[PDB]
């Protein structure tokens, strides 16, 4: 992890975040041996795209809920109950 | 030999 | 981690190991955001090269010492005190 | 902004 390089993006839900997530502890890794939660898809018309979310981003926190080393369902539950504003901490390569 | 999980939100 | 995809290579220490490691928790990542212990160099004439070790391998255990999430010095101490036979399991591919 | 560490063994 590189927490000093992480980004914070806020999705203003209008139901509907306009993303797909993949991965999780014990799941088939999204890339290499990384079992993290990744943004696998971003809808061009959804709020996540407008908030600056991109495919390939690694999801590390959602509204205070830490997702480092989390199982897939834990991220889903954190995102489904996040509320109108979904503050996500992500890491991307630059 | 794992379960691939993907969820649209 | 993918334990089903890991390799186990046994290095016969020379009367060294012929490798360099880099990374570790809190250190500059060897690649991306991965703070794991990586093989950064492999001497072409050293025992690690002949034992099948390759640059880029992620080091996860050395003679029972688990290195997942370990600091750099923990890997060094585990490898330096491993003995004449250094059984390390790595992940590549 | 971290310490890069590399050790020859
Ligand atoms: O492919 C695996 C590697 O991908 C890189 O992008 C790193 O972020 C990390 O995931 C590492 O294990
Ligand atoms: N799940």
């Amino acid at each position: 992890r590189i927490e000093e390089e992480e980004l914070t993006l806020t999705i203003l839900r209008q139901g509907g975040l306009g993303i797909s997530i993949a991965g999780g502890k014990g799941s088939t890794p999204y890339k290499g041996d990384d079992e993290g939660i990744f943004i696998s898809r971003v809808s061009e018309e959804g709020p996540a795209a407008r908030a600056g979310v991109r495919v390939g981003d690694k999801l590390l926190e959602v509204n205070g809920v830490a997702l480092q080393g989390a199982e897939h369902h834990e991220a889903v539950e954190a995102l489904r109950g996040a509320g109108t504003a979904v503050q996500m901490r992500v890491w991307r390569e630059r | 030999s794992r379960t691939r999980r993907e969820t649209q939100l």
